[PDB]
């Protein structure tokens, strides 16, 4: 009975230099309970307590994994603490590496031309990212982007286009109105899932 | 081989995508934290022994590792063999286009010669032997480069 | 290997001197006048498949040719085997000093890894498999050069 | 009986670009008999009659084998001819190649210094040799020379020295008189026999 339940599960959720640890609370958690988060760099048998007590279900581990893209990854564990008792540790099921990072774009700029609409994709430049590590620098080859284009006025429908450059063009066949765009990034050799960008529109008129 | 303008990526994604299918099983299974595939192996892949180092590993995985795991736990014996295929499928594409895996490529001239030698038979042992000095001159020529 | 300041020549003279001992026998025996060891083989020795071409020939002679002649006519079965020795003795010296015969050289990192893997056993199948992505990242890294 | 005996044997005897064919006469050869000499370049199944009749036991084949050092060698044959009958051909036992060439030096120059005698070895530059093919060019590496030194006045005795350069020095420890020298060439990787040079002397006084 004197036992304190361990977090049901611990997993990473990350984007380029935004490595957030996540976990499920123990059942029937009192408010005096918090979680101790620890870390381990694969290759070094050494667990490093990062936070001794966090009253939340997530934790930004970026700062302590800034060398993820030049490493073999990490392992993170969480345990419950209440008074002078603590649960067993609950470790991530898989080694967190660049393979578990969700690709995203920094933003999208749109300009209107003759029958062309010039599009430029701004890759993400997070703060926490050291200069030596730019998106292009890490993912130097095979960067692609799926594009979705919606017309307005109009219904919620999209034309899909596939590009392999941060820049692309859109044919304004001979229409007017607003044109909304969203892009999802990817790396041809990697299987990393990606996320659609916040739509970006432009009034042709 | 079409100079491989760049058809390889799709093959690495194929390899990783195959691996993700067994990533959790083994990563939950492996509790040790020391690196097995040291970066010394990486340096070797970059040394002028790279090709040989790479061939050996692919051989190692396909012959020793995967066979022992696929069998030991049929649970994934399939999911693993699939990965194996993606691998062989990669190796094949790597050596069809020189530069990547020369060390697994047979010599054409050596092939024709072995055949011309077989097409002779009795007269072949005699001509190969009496041309030995030409052999030495070739070998010697080689070294002088 | 001492960078081989130049201890190889003495080894080629050793090889030819061995050949002269059987030169007349086979050269009197071989009555055909077409070249068997075409110069295409020479170009191969100069192509970036050189090492592989050279290894194959040495193998060819030592395994197929010499064994079939030494046996077929014991008259020189000795004089020929001697040549064989000078040959193996050369091959050995060629690969002890990189540059000449890299293709017959084992990877050190790959050796240690195979051993560390054997020193694990059960835990080894699991760690090699769960590091597969590191493997792919190495392979991929390789290609990008 | 109507048979005409073939030359007992045919062999090459050569130095750098001085390829002489040789043979033993048939037994009891009348003077109206001569020899027909033929040639073959290894790799081409084709015999080329060089001389239809030669009343001698040798024949300078240099001119027709000027590409010996960039080839796989040759085969030569000889047959006896008398009136309208001729012997079977007698071919060389071995393929004539650069391996059957006797190395020699062009000459040796000697100068007298303090306690040193400067020696310079002049490699052979035969006429028949095309420019592209200099001794150094053919035997680019591992050229060596054995040197023999005789003192005069004195007995017929020699001091032996081994050099690896076309130039060498001789220690005149503190003696006078004439110093005769001879050199024999060789190629460290080749097993080609060599010949001692015509002695070359120099009056130190």
């Amino acid at each position: 009975g004197t036992e304190l339940p361990s977090p049901p599960s611990v997993w990473f959720e990350a984007e380029f230099f935004h490595h957030i640890l996540h976990w499920t609370p123990i059942p029937q958690q009192s408010e005096s309970t918090c979680y101790e988060v620890a870390l381990l760099r694969y290759g070094i048998e050494s667990w490093n307590s990062i936070s001794q007590c966090s009253q939340t279900l997530s934790y930004d581990l970026t700062a302590v994994t800034l060398d993820l893209y030049h490493s073999n990854g990490y392992r993170a564990r969480v345990r419950a603490v209440d008074g002078s008792r603590h649960s067993q540790w609950t470790v991530t099921n898989t080694r967190f590496s660049v393979d578990e990072v969700t690709l995203t774009v920094g933003s999208v700029n749109l300009e209107i031309h003759n029958g062309f609409i010039l599009g430029k994709i701004q890759l993400p430049r997070p703060k926490m990212a050291p200069a030596q590590d730019t998106y292009e620098s890490i993912f130097s080859h095979f960067r692609e982007y799926e594009i979705a284009i919606r017309k307005v006025p109009g219904q919620f429908t999209f034309t899909h286009k596939k590009v392999k450059h941060e820049q692309f063009s859109l044919l304004t066949s001979g229409e007017v109105g607003e044109f909304c765009v969203q892009v999802k990034p990817s790396v041809a050799s990697r299987s990393n899932k990606g996320m659609w960008s916040k739509e970006e529109c432009i009034s042709l008129t | 081989c079409t100079h491989f303008p760049g058809n390889l990526p799709n093959m690495l994604r194929d390899l990783r995508d195959a691996f993700s299918r067994v990533k959790t099983f083994f990563q939950m299974k492996d509790q040790l934290d020391n690196l097995l595939l040291k970066e010394s192996l990486l340096e070797d892949f970059k040394g002028y022994l790279g090709c040989q180092a790479l061939s050996e590993m692919i051989q190692f995985y396909l012959e020793e590792v995967m066979p022992q795991a696929e069998n030991q736990d049929p649970d994934i014996k399939a999911h693993v063999n699939s990965l194996g295929e993606n691998l062989k499928t990669l190796r094949l594409r790597l050596r069809r286009c020189h530069r990547f895996l020369p060390c697994e490529n047979k010599s054409k001239a050596v092939e024709q010669v072995k055949n011309a030698f077989n097409k002779l038979q009795e007269k072949g042992i005699y001509k190969a032997m009496s041309e030995f000095d030409i052999f030495i001159n070739y070998i010697e020529a080689y070294m002088t480069m």
